[PDB]
């Protein structure tokens, strides 16, 4: 076991220097066996990292005709999110999700678990295929706001530029409904009672409050729906007005943002250093 | 008053950045006495931050936080460089950190000498691939933990690291030692005397009888300082940090404008076009509520005045949201005195919505 051989194993796997020597030594110099052994060791290294909050990473999107996939792959730092190895992994997962039309993230996770483990073993951060979704439509378009936000939009009667602008709008304005009439009556009813309660305690007379809340309901459904929001590139019109102008229609959209619903860990460097002192 | 140096640690999340910083403070205190950490060597005072995130560091390097005079790259000797070590060094080149020192950590866990050399060689090559001088780079072989526990042999390595911070990072240049520059805020004419411009001396010293150039906005003009005063009291010289009035010979007050700069001749030039790193305030930080696009036409506030500019977004970028940080090429509608590293605010209607730093002057 020489420095050259250790250098070769590290060149092939990117594994830590000492992990490489240990693996080569137990394999008695066999590169291929050392590699196979590191698969076993790597699974436990990944397991130790699995508890680490992975709130950074990338959103990726890929369209294949009438089928589109949006994907979140997480890591711990944006340094790793920019890395070529991490990027190639997320891209590979994305490709497989599209080719096989895989929308069950557990199926996706299972297919790439060994590759994920090999990657975690060399990068040393928790990495996780977090979620995947498909969108289907007549015309599909995507928008990536860096690696942080991804959007798919399905549309009818809309050219490439229009679809792109709407996806950019969705990236910025985060609607959760296509049209205001899509908001269920139950949701509107609950929200009505919320606003009426707020209005009442503020001292507004019942008859005035009820009329004001009625106005707020039109505001509410317009604000959570795509067609009801002001177009971010020309806010003097709503997206709905924009679509009517182009004889077009939006049939679906999905917006992923990296780290949504993951509690951000608040770190204090000075304090953590002081503690160790 | 001893020189102030801003340093930072960068490296893998498990390779010992926090442990090292704790060891540094402990060993330096044990030897010399005495969100950032501070520690002292006999000749220098250090301010030390961590760089856990790329975008996070760029944003702070823009929004005011001191720019590193040098960085300590922390690489565990057990692993050697990680794939993301490229990204750590790339950040350094991006923010233009001028010096990088390497601390090889956890050497208390690697026996083989020949493997340590392979780790060192890999590091030097990564450094050189991003145009840092890998062959000349100081690489300390240490153990942060063992040093922190009081092991004398490894405490010496912390002192060795401190020695390189002292010798390999050039003494930061005091403002008073830089070439004279004064951002002009107001201009008055005093019948009998002449023209006086007021401002706070940004750097250097202005003395009576010295030539100055008036740079920015209009054609550069030359003049001579015929007097310096503070609160209607004549000084012999104005120094960096002082609010003064500089009396000029020959120049009429219609020939000087707020936003222009007084400067030692030949030391600063006017420009209109530049590359920059820009940060846009979020809504919660009191910024814009909505994104902007390619035709955005804001004001760039340099020192004392707004200058309208148009922007070029990087290829692949058609939208900028509040809270984003991005690179952009700016073209001002008229020239302003500037050099690499000059900070500015981005404003609209007179309200600050962002900040930036000039990264590269183009025209
Ligand atoms: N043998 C050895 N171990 C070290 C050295 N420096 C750090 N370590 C160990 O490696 C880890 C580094 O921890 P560090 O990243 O500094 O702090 P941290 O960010 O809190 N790490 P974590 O959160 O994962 O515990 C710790 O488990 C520490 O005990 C060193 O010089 N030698």
């Amino acid at each position: 076991i020489t420095a050259s051989l250790v250098k070769e194993l590290r060149e092939r796997t990117g594994a830590g220097m000492m992990d490489c020597k240990k693996a080569l030594t137990e394999a008695n110099g066999d590169i291929e066996l050392a590699i196979e052994n590191m698969r076993k060791s790597g699974a436990i290294k990944a397991a130790k990292k699995a508890g680490n909050v992975a709130a950074d990473g990338v959103i990726k999107t890929k369209i294949d005709g009438n089928y589109g996939i949006i994907l979140e792959v997480n890591c711990q730092t944006d340094f790793v999110a920019k890395d070529a190895g991490f990027q190639a992994f997320a891209d590979k997962v994305l490709d497989a999700a599209v080719a096989g039309k895989i929308t069950d993230v557990e199926v996706l996770k299972a297919q790439f678990e060994e590759e994920r483990v090999a990657l975690v073993a060399k990068i040393g951060e928790n990495i996780n295929i977090r979620r995947v979704a498909a969108l289907e439509g007549d015309v599909l378009g995507s928008y990536q706001h860096g690696a942080r936000i991804g959007v798919l939009v399905a549309a009818k009667g809309a050219d490439e530029e229009l679809v792109k602008h709407i996806a950019m709008h969705v990236a910025a304005s985060k609607p959760e409904f296509i049209k205001p009439e899509d908001v269920s009556a139950e949701v509107v009813e609950k929200e009505y009672q919320v606003q009426l309660d707020i209005a009442m305690q503020s001292g507004k007379p019942k008859e005035i409050a009820e009329k004001m809340v009625e106005g707020r309901m039109k505001k509410f459904t317009g604000e959570v729906s795509l067609t009801g929001q002001p177009f971010v590139m020309e806010p003097s019109k709503t997206v709905g007005q924009l679509l009517k102008e182009h004889n077009a229609e939006v049939t679906g959209f999905i917006r992923f943002e990296v780290g949504e619903g993951i509690e951000k860990v608040e770190t204090d460097f000075a304090a953590e250093v002081a503690a160790m002192s | 008053t001893k020189p102030h140096v801003n340093v930072g640690t960068i490296g893998h999340v498990d390779h010992g950045k926090t442990t090292l910083t704790a060891a540094i403070t402990t060993v330096l205190a044990k030897t010399y006495g005495g969100s950032h950490v501070e520690y002292d060597t006999p000749t220098r005072h250090y301010a030390h931050v961590d760089c856990p995130g790329h975008a996070d560091y760029v944003k702070n390097m823009i929004t005011g936080a001191a720019q590193m005079d040098g960085a300590i790259l922390v690489v565990a000797a057990t692993d050697g460089p990680m794939p993301q070590t490229r990204e750590h060094i790339l950040l350094g080149r991006q923010v233009g950190v001028p010096y990088i020192i390497v601390f090889l950590n956890k050497c208390d866990m690697v026996d083989d000498e020949e493997l340590l050399e392979l780790v060192e060689m890999e590091v030097r090559e990564l450094l050189s691939q991003y145009d840092f001088p890998g062959d000349d780079t100081p690489i300390v072989r240490g153990s942060a933990l063992k040093a922190l526990e009081g092991d004398a042999e490894w405490e010496a390595k912390i002192l060795e690291l401190a020695g390189f911070l002292d010798s390999y990072i050039p003494e930061p240049e005091r403002a008073i030692d830089k070439p004279f520059l004064l951002p002009i805020e107001d201009v008055f004419s005093i019948s009998g005397r002449g023209t006086v411009v007021t401002g706070r001396v940004e750097r250097g010293i202005i003395k009576v009888g010295e030539e100055v150039e008036i740079v920015g906005i209009k054609e550069t003009q030359k003049s001579t300082c015929t007097g310096v005063e503070m609160f209607r009291k004549l000084l012999d010289e104005g120094r960096a940090g002082e609010n003064v009035g500089v009396l000029l010979r020959g120049i009429k007050r219609e020939e000087i404008e707020r936003g222009q700069v007084l400067a030692k001749p030949g030391t600063i030039k006017p420009h209109t076009k530049f590359e920059s790193e820009v940060y846009i305030l979020s809504k919660d930080e009191g910024g814009r509520h909505t994104p902007f696009f390619k035709g955005y036409r804001p004001q760039f506030y340099f020192r004392t005045t707004d200058v309208t500019g148009t922007i070029e977004l990087p290829e692949g970028v058609e939208m900028v949201m509040p809270g984003d940080n991005i690179k952009m090429v700016v073209t001002l509608i008229h020239p302003i005195a500037m050099d690499d590293g000059l900070r500015f605010a981005i404003r609209e209607g007179g309200r600050t919505v962002g900040a930036g730093v000039v990264a590269k002057v183009l025209g």
